[PDB]
């Protein structure tokens, strides 16, 4: 059981409510205080002083914590010899000499206790608790540099085979140690402990009795090695287990339910840790990319414009035709990266070495593209901007602007966001604190740089470059060009899903060993899908197509997905761009690995058995060298 | 077999082949044949496939078609919806 | 195992009689980790 | 209990008595003998001549291992019809039938085997275990083929649902499974053991007793699947469970008092393994960049100098004003790349096609930045060189360098480093076995490239680019600009501070689902911070801002912190910059996460129910369509 | 489970029934704990 | 977090004498997660 | 709330628009404007908002600021420290 013991308050056979119990404490069981305590290991002090007298809680032991408590004590027991060359803990803790038995109420509270009758319940004391994990501690920290010298004398050379058995002269085993352990070791010092835990931990090393004559196994671990130890044609159970729990895990985290919902789902529920992404807003495409828009050329009469920054300074700007500009709405917290390094930026009458570039950001009610003159502006304010160096490059009598990294954090929050006719606005240019003649300057912006975006969020989702509240995964699936992934923004959902469904992928390639055209219960449900599809009637000439070539089909596809996961949602996928297979598959997957029974591949297993048999031929010419070396006497 | 609806810049590369006078048509009684004029089924827009009967995706330009793949159709798309874009192109 | 000694009481480390063979089914292990989680201990 | 049986030598027997308890062998106890051993199973065999009689020793075999052993042979126990077919393990193994139980001494050691004597201890033989563990696994090596194609079975149409209930006939079910398993399949040949197999598996399928007339669940694993099941209005206990341990195995691994600690620690201690990074050295600030040096653009006389190779063979190259090298001390050891593909170093006198490049290594005493002769130079040597070839470009009479892929690996320790006087230097540039003219190659060097740098170590870390043995955690933050992140080098404690914190990140995304502007568990934190610091008096105007204000400014800087890690150690950055708020988040995490009790927010509950209700409607009509094209008699 | 046409149990007879749950759920023993210091 | 009781109450928030100190050895724990494996539990 | 320090670049940012004769001061009497002479509180260096007390970095040039912010500033620099900058500027 588990919590606190209760008593009886005042009389007993008189317990009909839980108003007549209370915790139990130390006085109610004196032999749970520490006067009473078993000093076998010195903690308490014997000055009858110094000893506390004062009343105490209970608490009730489980056996999972006894058990684990008590081994606990055997790493220290493997270690004893030198815990008595350090005269440290002459006597073994025991920690069940520190538990009392007594009949009692067991729960965490009154009302639970009032019917939880128990007998031969453990209880111990908090401080007793810490004194016996103290000593344990105490222990582990004296014995650390002799563990460590006694891990580089097993490790120094191969002491394990991955299958079968060796053999090696141990005189020449142990010249070979006195030819290489470092000075300092304290094994030099101590040869016979060394010899001793040695012994204890491996079975494979044995020491002869001089006085008896006989020689045999000593070691402590056999049951615990037995589940490592491969058996012939098998892979251990220990490698097995280990791997289903892994992919049973990846599977867990990856969420087939969520990842394969049909209806609405938070964003906040659905969204993932994103990552930052890259842009070149000069050769994108406006038809692609909805968050840019432009000045149409042909506007053809460029106007010059002043605009103060937050301290206060003046500055001025040329607005053209060609001119682009960053939609600030409904793109969710985020910032902006911009570097301009390795271009050119020269012209006849602009010589780009000291100029200054910066973000100006416009607010306003008038539509980007009807901008003709300076009234159309609004407001507009300059949020950032940095000075320009030039360096000669690798062409003949050229020269490139050197590496900027130019910021700005856009968060909604701050800007007002209180009129819905309100359009804002993100632009990159030249500015200089005097005008700057149309004519010598051409180009519309300096957008032809390096763009590094990064959500400054993880509760927002954009689709195709606009927030939405909720997304429905299902309608996801084979609805996104090649043009429009790129194109995408960096928190999209595509992204999140692409990242969801590549933890199904190393799932299945990890409990999958299946070749070319070979059927799995991982491919299977695709297969079924298949056959019900084929012979749905519909609108469209039918094929009527065998098993085994559905089989391969189903196969094939499995194989794309798992080559690369961004496949689902691609557009025109042969396969995989059907909501039916891709749910099929994504609850087909539970299934799977929760009906395996302690099982591996065939392949698997036998290319496991060839390459141990290898290695263990590999560790026996090692030491076939290491003999012929070191001549035995 | 479920279908999904094209991009915005398909439906554009769609616009301006016709109004070039090159977009693909796939008719039953003639094929992929133009000369003689029939009641479309898919087009080619975008370079991907399209189903009139639904507006639906139902291929790409990578794999040849040799009949209308079977699919799940609305069929609730009309001739009167697109007559246009095939009298401009018939018409260049 | 243990270098170089010569005391020769109870056993020799560089004396004969010791056999040095490894094998799958000894293999080698100690006490690595524990099942402590709170939940479970309580 | 633990370890191997012990027998007392002599009468005398204390918790500390010198020795007094020797081994416990199979003479003393005759029954665990291998002749006495039970062959039910028949492994050992029954000619006298091929029994041997050894001695062997004994180990304690634990209750977990008893209970472990027991479920993996019900894993066997499972598949008892196929493996009746096989002739197979006719006898279950019965793990409990291999041990005696004797009173004796248990431990690991002798002192520990003193003071503990125990009753009814089960005992073993290594060669006992290890017949044991053999039948198994050859028992599980016989089921594989039959294990896979229950799988496949079990696959091929949906057989679970998330939630609810499904139906279909069990005639059209069969029917569609022989149309579509495969022609191989042991469940064509075998159909009655599938059957029954599959109603042990799965509760939902049951067979009709044709003598009785009755049907019934026959699964054993009800225990299992109530938990695996998801209840109404919550989600299943092994995925509420599973999230939890998984978040806090994040937070142990990023270890909250390393990365949040306000003292010193130690290199090695605070390394982790890093990742390559990308330069280009010609268009680097040098103001910004401390590892830089470049002669000044005033000397104005082009010189020509020869090195002489490890080989002995003889090179000439030309050093002019405006040439960079790096300094390669205070870097750690560490392994350059370059590559120069798609670039031009075109000249009217100089061709670069046919022409060799190659890494050159100074040391000397003399500082880089007066270099004005041949004299000064010190001891050169060229470490690596590379033939280069030209080809045609997209622009019209030009052509560019072929890809490259010059490698070198600095490693301080081959130099001779006792000097403290003496400077270490990098160069790369064109080489040529004869006279460089001045004139025809004007280039200062070849730097203008792709540059790959990779540690060569994880026990250094640099900060602003020169190394130190010390490091701060808590001082980083706040510390550094834009600029400066990316001209750091790769091994920058800032990288490993980012990567350690990116794991913090995840394990609050996981445990957390809060949307915009709601406070949570593991951003109140931080609000308690920013109240306590604005009633903290200091120097400069007082704003006073009430609970709501500090809650939602404390849930903005936890969703910043969520979509980019590098915010805290951003100069400047909004709330981030405050290592008390840093170190309080840090520390808040554990606690949030250790406090939890079996729980999941309400948002995802209804979230993951609905998407569960949908998959239910979902399957239900895959079923139907699949009872309507496979019609029942 | 398709072919072999019944003495015990016939596949392709009437009265079975086929009703997956998500309480009735489907399992086995994929893993056990088998950590080498809990085994001992 | 105020509080306010008629006549008597066993316990005051508010009153002197409470104690408020945490330590690395009381810590603070609850049922985060527990051990349900299919196989195990059976 | 604490400080941390400039770095390198900024300083020399702030060494050429000395010399070149633009550098933003606030005072508390007469805020960002440079018109009328008076004690310096906070610079813009390299982008960054620099408290003279101190030469702690308390903001940026990305939001806007009308008093200095409440922060622990050491109060352990003098105007002797950095009179020389600002003579500099006026001069120019």
């Amino acid at each position: 059981p588990g919590g606190v013991p209760w008593i009886a308050v005042g009389d007993e056979t008189s317990v009909t409510s839980p108003g007549a119990l209370r915790r139990m404490t130390s006085k109610d069981i004196p032999e749970t205080a520490i006067i009473n305590t078993d000093n076998s290991s010195g903690a308490v002090p014997s000055e009858s002083a110094l000893v506390p007298y004062i009343d105490e809680p209970l608490v009730v032991v489980t056996e999972h914590a006894i058990t684990n408590f008590t081994k606990a004590e055997m790493a220290l027991e493997f270690n004893r010899e030198f815990l008595d060359k350090m005269r440290v803990l002459s006597v073994s803790p025991k920690y069940s000499d520190l538990l009392t038995y007594v009949d009692c109420y067991v729960g965490v509270s009154a009302r639970q206790a009032l019917n939880n009758f128990q007998k031969q319940v453990p209880v111990i004391t908090p401080t007793r608790q810490t004194m016996y994990v103290d000593s344990i501690q105490a222990a582990l920290k004296a014995l650390e540099k002799w563990e460590i010298d006694l891990r580089v004398a097993q490790t120094l050379l191969p002491t394990n085979v991955p299958i079968g058995e060796v053999s090696c002269p141990m005189q020449s085993v142990v010249k070979l140690l006195d030819d290489q352990l470092p000075d300092d070791s304290l094994i030099r010092r101590y040869p016979k402990e060394a010899a001793v835990a040695l012994a204890k931990r491996n079975g494979g090393i044995q020491w002869m009795d001089v006085s008896e004559g006989t020689v045999m196994n000593e070691a402590v671990n056999a049951v615990a090695a037995s589940a490592l130890a491969p058996s012939a044609s098998a892979p251990p159970l220990e490698e097995k287990s280990k791997l289903t729990e892994q992919a049973m895990d990846l599977v867990t985290a990856a969420e087939p339910e969520i990842i394969a919902s049909l209806a609405p789902v938070p964003a906040p529920v659905f969204a993932i840790p994103p990552k930052p992404a890259d842009y070149n807003v000069r050769t994108l495409r406006i038809d692609e990319a909805t968050w840019l828009r432009m000045i149409p050329k042909s506007m053809n009469t460029p106007f010059q414009i002043q605009v103060t920054d937050n301290t206060g300074t003046n500055w001025h700007l040329n607005l053209r035709g060609g001119t682009r500009v960053v939609n600030l709405d409904q793109i969710a917290p985020m910032r902006f990266v911009l570097d301009l390094g390795g271009k050119s930026y020269k012209e006849t009458s602009w010589d780009p070495n000291g100029k200054k570039v910066g973000f100006i950001v416009f607010q306003s009610k008038i539509p980007f593209e009807l901008w003709t003159a300076a009234s159309q502006i609004g407001q507009a304010t300059v949020v950032n901007y940095v000075q320009l160096y030039a360096e000669d490059s690798s062409f003949t009598a050229q020269s490139i602007i050197a590496t900027t990294s130019l910021a700005y954090n856009y968060e909604p929050e701050q800007l007002n966001k209180t009129d819905p006719e309100m359009n804002y606005y993100l632009l990159a240019t030249f500015i200089d604190s005097a005008a700057i003649t149309p004519t010598n300057m051409t180009q519309p912006d300096v957008w032809d740089a390096l763009l590094t975006m990064s959500p400054l969020s993880a509760g927002e989702v954009t689709v195709k470059g606009a927030v939405v509240s909720e997304v429905v995964p299902a309608d996801l699936i084979g609805s996104y060009t090649p043009e429009s992934l790129n194109a995408s923004l960096p928190n999209d959902a595509a992204r999140c899903m692409i990242d969801r469904a590549s933890k199904i992928a190393e799932a299945i390639k990890i409990d999958d060993d299946a070749g070319p055209d070979e059927y799995s219960p991982n491919s299977v449900p695709i297969q079924g899908q298949l056959a019900i599809s084929q012979l749905e009637t519909g609108y469209g000439v039918r094929i009527f197509n065998p098993k085994g070539i559905l089989s391969k089909i189903a196969s094939r596809a499995m194989q794309a997905f798992i080559g690369d996961p961004s496949t689902i949602i691609t557009q025109a996928a042969p396969v995989l761009s059907d909501k039916n297979n891709w749910i099929a598959l994504a609850q087909g997957v539970k299934t799977s690995l929760r009906t395996k029974s302690l099982s591996a591949g065939v392949k698997t297993a036998v290319s496991k058995l060839s390459s141990s048999e290898s290695i263990q031929n590999w560790t026996q010419g090692f030491l076939d060298k290491v003999s012929a070396h070191f001549p035995a006497p | 077999m479920e279908v999904c609806l094209p991009n915005g810049h398909q439906v554009v590369d769609l616009i301006n082949n016709a109004f070039e006078g090159r977009v693909s048509i796939y008719s039953a009684q003639e094929g992929w044949d133009k000369t003689i004029s029939a009641q479309p089924d898919m087009m080619v827009c975008g370079g991907a496939v399209v189903c009139m009967h639904c507006l639906g995706v139902v291929g790409s330009l990578q794999r040849k078609l040799k009949h209308l793949p079977h699919h799940r159709c609305n069929q609730q798309i009309r001739h009167q919806d697109y007559v246009d874009v095939q009298f401009a192109d018939r018409v260049t | 195992m243990g270098n170089a000694s010569s005391i020769v009481q109870t056993i020799n480390v560089t004396g004969d009689g010791n056999v040095f063979k490894p094998s799958a089914e000894t293999s080698s292990t100690a006490v690595p980790s524990l099942s402590l989680s709170p939940g479970m201990l309580n």
